């Protein structure tokens, strides 16, 4: 087990850990703050955030998921079928040991602690010197954007269906409550098309406004769902507004090379995204140091 | 000493933060009694000085003053915006001090009042003092005087309330031992407000004249241990403050309150605790126990502090990375600068 | 110089003319620290005596 | 209504117009007018085989 290369062990790890955070990360730390249009208080949200939830969540994440992936490569290799010649007698010890051992397994307390100090200063970096690592941050958060994105369409295409051109070609028919979702879509199309910079939140009085168009069109629709409705769509707006940032960040490196601050491109979300991608990389080789040289001693031990 | 800091952290906080939003995360010694309850007596015994105005019956605590014990080379009391030491060893400074509390008191009262809510912080320093912060509050009046504001009574127990907001404070009722539990509302509303009893603490004046009274043994021992009255408090002691006159010395009336348990029967026949009764066991009680719970607060505050700080910090660099942070008055010397270069270019 | 010296002398004057966003900042992070100072020197002071 | 005043003057927002309540609401009275003639002409054409 300890006869594999480093560099398969440090992708799985950096993609489990990935996966394990990126949802707490973007949903309850990003999203908040990238209401506020004040790229201070936006940078003092995040920073304040991410102290709290370093300094407490980290550590424990981290080792749950170093510990999932060392538990599914040692169990995999207890179980891996040799073809025919697989004997079939020791099955059964190996399992048996297997789980006793789990159960005995103790990782090292001061691992938590000594990387809490770790991930904080490689977090604490503020400026890029690499253009590729420039680059790699836009291609990490374009994927990373494009997951969600499919998400949020999958669930407006859940709550609408499929569009007029292609229902026709699949022949399927909007619902009763589907085709008021739609016409909501088209109110919430117009009024932020006229406001882009609308804030995230509703107040009654748009409701009003809403509902009264939608009267209009003889449609009536509770409040509950109008909201519900424009959080989705504000949702997919956002991911979209995004989009647009990275390309026109692109080409915003040369900018940033001469701390061009009164420049409006002030790209903050590429600099958050690449020192979460710097952090995972350290992360990631560290706990594969720790995998191949502290935990071996006290899983022979365990044996 | 270290109480002098503490103090001194509590009126800071008290000037910063106008709100109990933080004030209400540190212990407190609330000090609540009714009217010629022994309340000023108690509160001159543990401070060992008479340093409070008397009066035949009338309530000279007309404004709370917040009374604090420390460690000094003399027993000593100073005021928090005057430097005028008063030395408490001295009758006749004691008579002058009592004369400028109640000066005091009447000069912070506002128009259309007779109790102000303001409290005035009083260092009062000792040798051999118990490092505590006690609060002085007005009596409780069951009628009101006709003399003082028919608010005079709210505002007193908006003003115990208010300190009884904070979950660490301490709770210490003091009323009149030749009253009956029944007849005084104050013991009713320290039972009602802490149902849990973890820090309430009951202080019973006139123990003596209590006992020249025929008091009934098994109320008093229900009192002390806790049985009459509902609520289950951590302990319950008795004090006794002399024989009512309000010219008595402190050392007379401590040494006949000792000489009288010492000689009194109950406590020969073990009918209440020896270690329940006397000032210097409640008084080593109750600072043993705020100073522990002081210990374990001041270390939560100071990691929020500082965390509240970086956090500061941080947003000045994030906005102002290139500038420096000054007070009202630097900022008023840079600005005339400027103004001169202006009047030259 | 006459009208500074009148003006230094009324600090009313200065509160209502100095609001902004890097003078409360200021007023407070000095307020947070001079609290935290006495903070750390009422444990210290504590913590040394046992 | 208020917020019919408030949809109105959204919809004027979107065209880069803005306009006072009492002004919408003069315009309106007039509109109301002109419109309720017409539909009693209308009505008339009605009653007219009634």
């Amino acid at each position: 087990l300890s006869q594999v290369t480093p560099k398969h062990w440090e992708e799985i790890l950096q993609q489990s850990l990935w996966e394990r955070v990126s949802t707490h990360v973007i949903e309850n730390i990003y999203l908040p703050a990238a209401q506020t249009m004040n790229s201070g208080t936006f940078n003092t949200t995040v920073d304040i955030k991410l102290k709290q939830w370093t300094d407490k969540q980290l550590p424990n994440k981290a080792v749950e998921v170093a510990w999932e992936t060392l538990q599914e490569e040692f169990s995999r290799f207890m179980t891996e079928p040799k073809g025919k010649e697989h004997d079939d007698i020791f099955d059964k010890l190996k399992e048996a040991v297997k789980e006793e051992s789990i159960k005995r397994h103790k990782w090292n307390d001061f691992a938590e602690d000594s990387l809490r100090v770790i991930q904080h200063n490689a977090l604490e970096d503020r400026s890029i010197s690499d253009k590729q690592q420039w680059d790699a941050a836009i291609y990490f958060m374009e994927e990373a954007l494009q997951a969600r994105l499919k998400d949020t369409e999958n669930a407006i295409e859940n709550m609408v269906g499929p569009d007029w051109k292609k229902r026709w070609l699949y022949w399927k028919n909007r619902t009763q409550e589907q085709c008021v979702h739609n016409e909501t879509k088209n109110e919430l199309e117009k009024m932020l098309k006229c406001n882009e910079e609308h804030p995230a939140y509703l107040a009654s009085d748009e409701i009003t406004t809403v509902r009264k168009n939608l009267e209009s069109r003889g449609v009536e629709v509770d409040p509950s769902l109008i909201k519900d409705t424009w959080h989705q769509v504000y949702r997919r707006h956002f991911l979209k507004t995004a989009l647009n940032h990275c390309n026109l960040c692109r080409r915003g490196f040369y900018y940033y090379q001469r701390h061009f601050v009164d420049s409006e491109l002030e790209c903050n979300d590429v600099v958050l995204f690449w020192r979460i991608q710097r952090m995972l990389a350290i992360t990631a080789n560290t706990l594969r140091q720790q995998l191949t040289n502290t935990e071996v001693r006290r899983l022979e031990k365990n044996v | 000493s270290l109480i002098d800091m503490y103090s001194e952290v509590l009126d800071v906080l008290s000037d910063y933060d106008a709100s109990y939003n933080t004030q209400d995360h540190l212990p407190r010694v609330v000090v609540v009694g009714d009217q010629s309850a022994g309340k000023t007596s108690v509160l001159e015994m543990i401070a060992q000085a008479r340093i409070f105005p008397r009066g035949s019956g009338e309530m000279m605590t007309r404004s709370p003053v917040k009374v604090t014990l420390s460690e000094g080379p003399h027993h000593v009391a100073l005021f928090k915006d005057s430097s005028r030491e008063f030395d408490l060893t001295k009758e006749e400074d004691l008579a002058a001090l009592r004369h400028e509390i109640e000066l005091r008191m009447r000069k912070n009262v506002k128009e259309g009042c007779t109790v102000s809510p303001e409290t005035i912080s009083l260092n009062v320093k000792g040798p051999g003092l118990q490092r505590m912060v006690l609060v002085d509050l007005p009596g409780v009046i069951n009628t009101v005087t006709s003399g003082m504001a028919p608010d005079t009574k709210e505002t007193i127990f908006s003003i115990s309330k208010a300190y009884m907001q904070n979950p660490n404070a301490i709770i210490l009722c003091i009323q009149d031992g030749s009253v009956d539990a029944e007849r005084s509302i104050v013991t009713d509303l320290v039972s009602q407000m802490d149902p849990h009893g973890r820090r309430t603490i009951f202080v019973l004046t006139k123990v003596d004249l209590a006992e020249k009274n025929v008091a009934s043994p098994s109320r008093i021992q229900q009192i002390i241990e806790g049985k009459l009255f509902p609520m289950k408090a951590l302990g319950y002691f008795a004090v006794v403050t002399g024989k009512g006159n309000s010219s008595e010395s402190i050392e007379a009336i401590r040494e006949y309150e000792e000489e009288f348990f010492q000689n009194s029967k109950l406590l020969k026949t073990s009918m209440l605790k020896a270690h329940q009764v006397t000032t210097r066991n409640l008084s080593l009680a109750v600072s043993d126990c705020f100073w522990k719970m002081v210990r374990e607060s001041v270390e939560q505050q100071a990691d929020s502090f500082k965390a509240t700080r970086f956090n500061l910090e941080t947003e000045w660099k994030n906005n102002y990375p290139r500038l420096r942070e000054l007070d009202r008055n630097e900022l008023f010397e840079k600005a005339k600068n400027e103004i001169l270069d202006e009047v030259i270019s | 110089k006459e009208v500074l010296e009148d003006f230094a002398e009324d600090g009313e004057k200065k509160i209502k003319l100095l609001t902004g966003k890097r003078v409360q900042l200021a007023e407070d992070l000095k307020k947070v620290r001079e609290i935290q100072e006495k903070l750390d020197a009422f444990i210290e002071a504590l913590h040394q005596e046992k």
